């Protein structure tokens, strides 16, 4: 139950540029801006957010937008997975996770998800429970927040989402990070082609460098 | 700001956007996450066909809005 209590409690967030420490207020998007040095970064992977036409990386296909470049294990990508497949990554690696609410849990005022958000109310902000529908087996969280929780475990244990990619996802990933559209070489059958891509991806493209890990 | 894109299959993805993002930019993000070329993408919002040169704010597309993705098919 250790993993969930940590996700639920109030978390820190640190600017990767100036290192000022904050308390994370949930409810906004993944784009953060430091109030101390104005640096823009992703809460999921701590990589920078560039203004349009400011990105230094070459062969950038989204150069004309505000964007950052996120690694394959950032929440930016993993939030699109089903809860089932995120659970699989954890199960394949023998990481326990919660499916039921905490032991002696306290009831939530209205209904729905217990995750406290700083919400936008008329003429300001207000702390309040998520309140979205909580499916059975989602530990008392809503769909999106439950996935966030599973992703925190996945990141903490340095698990590679690529072990679960279908060949199409490998090709999409190869093109994103190596800028080449891959294809089967002659004589290569589909199982060999898939395995080749998973191996080339593993060894050339590391998981998030700035995602905090456990030991 | 976050928005959703769903296909008729029911598969839904979440994109990070700003209101100033062009429709072209949004197709480029879908390509990044899904591998689908922009030339094969048709996006619809509230029944309106979204045109490449316009922005999300042109169509009054707010936070948490859902766009619909339909693939395009062209003859040889
Ligand atoms: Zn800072
Ligand atoms: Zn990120
Ligand atoms: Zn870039
Ligand atoms: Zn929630």
């Amino acid at each position: 139950a250790q993993g969930l209590a940590m996700y639920l409690q109030e978390n820190g967030i640190d600017c990767p540029k100036c290192k000022f420490s904050y308390a994370l207020a949930r409810g906004g998007c993944m784009h953060f801006a430091c109030t101390q040095c104005r640096h823009q970064f992703c809460s999921g992977c701590y990589n920078a957010f560039y203004a349009k036409n400011k990105c230094p990386e070459p062969n950038c296909r989204v150069k004309k937008s505000l964007h950052g470049h996120h690694p394959r294990d950032c929440l930016f990508y993993l939030r699109d997975w089903t809860a089932l497949r995120l659970q699989k990554l954890l199960q394949d690696n023998n990481v326990m996770f919660n499916t039921e609410p905490p032991a002696g849990a306290r009831a939530v005022p209205g209904g729905g998800c217990r995750v406290i958000e700083q919400k936008e109310v008329p003429n300001g902000l207000r702390d309040e429970a998520c309140g979205k529908e909580t499916p059975a087996g989602y530990a008392g969280l809503c769909q999106a927040h439950y996935k966030e929780y599973l992703v925190s475990l996945i990141n903490a244990h340095s698990l590679d989402p690529a072990t679960l990619y279908e060949v199409e996802e490998l090709e999409t990933a190869t093109e994103r990070y190596l800028h080449v559209r891959p294809q089967p070489l002659a004589g290569e059958d589909p199982p060999a082609y898939q395995a080749r891509l998973l191996q080339k991806l593993t060894e050339e493209v590391p998981l998030g460098q700035s995602i905090p890990r456990r030991r | 700001m976050q928005i959703f894109v769903k296909t008729l299959t029911g598969k839904t993805i979440t994109l990070e956007v700003e209101p100033s993002d062009t429709i072209e930019n949004v197709k480029a993000k879908i390509q990044d996450k899904e591998g689908i070329p922009p030339d094969q993408q048709r996006l619809i919002f509230a029944g309106k066909q979204l045109e490449d040169g316009r922005t999300l704010s042109d169509y009054n597309i707010q936070k948490e809005s859902t766009l619909h993705l339909v693939l395009r098919l062209r003859g040889g």
